């Protein structure tokens, strides 16, 4: 897939 | 059969569908213009490695470094995050800063490192990036890369350069084997013995790195550092 969220805090 | 006439905007960035883009934005599509998320055209681009669509947003006046997104960081960061090298090279021909932080107080060496994109932790060292640069936390990538990374890469990378194996964050100055042993990171561990860590050296609470293997009673960290005292 593509990326379609935003880098999240882990 | 969809065409994606009717994709917007975001979505069609992120798929790096170029002509769908391109026709949005001369109908009238400020390519400045955040989306609900406060996150710019340019980032989707980046992090998706549309090295075309990166070119032509930027070309069009899109913000090369504009913070976006909940961790507020750049289109680089973004790229970095995600370990795409040709994007990473791409937006630093245009004048991306790869020292900039980012909201957890991260530089794109720092990124690079704890998501284990070692090529892009080579390059940025290629490109001048001090390679125990300290972010704002006080880590270095070698840091994160004992916290972060469990695998001989990219930290057997970093100690080919003249790393100072023995620094500690600021905030615990924990070094990189506490953080290796804090982990449970036993890759790394080696490595960074065979590197010349001392594991009596304290941190903020007095407890060296073998204190730390003690406390959590495994015996492969334990003699391993014993028999390196």
């Amino acid at each position: 897939g593509v990326v379609a969220s935003q880098p999240a805090r882990v | 059969i969809d065409d994606y006439s009717t994709w917007d905007i975001v979505k069609a960035t992120q798929y790096g569908i170029y002509e769908r883009c391109r026709e949005l934005v001369e109908a009238g599509y400020d390519v400045r213009q955040p989306d609900k998320a406060n996150v710019t055209l340019l980032h989707w681009a980046a992090i998706n490695n549309r090295i075309d669509l990166v070119k032509y947003y930027i070309s069009k006046g899109a913000i090369v470094d504009q913070l976006g997104g909940d961790l507020n960081s750049t289109p680089l960061h973004w790229a970095t995050r995600q370990g795409h090298l040709s994007m990473v090279v791409q937006l630093m021909k245009y004048g991306a800063d790869p020292s900039l932080i980012d909201g957890e107080g991260c530089s794109c060496i720092h990124l690079a490192a704890q998501f284990g994109h070692t090529s892009i932790v080579a390059y940025l060292i290629a490109k001048g990036q001090d390679v125990d640069m300290m972010d704002q936390n006080g880590m270095t990538p070698l840091m994160w890369a004992a916290y972060r990374t469990h695998s001989v890469d990219p930290t057997r990378l970093l100690l080919t350069f003249n790393v100072s194996v023995n620094l500690g964050d600021k905030y615990h100055k924990n070094t990189a084997l506490h953080w290796a042993v804090l982990a449970g990171n036993t890759t790394v561990i080696s490595l960074l013995l065979e590197a010349g860590a001392n594991v009596d050296a304290q941190n903020i609470k007095g407890e060296s790195a073998l204190d730390l293997a003690k406390q959590r009673k495994n015996v492969w960290m334990i003699n391993h550092l014993q028999e390196a005292r």
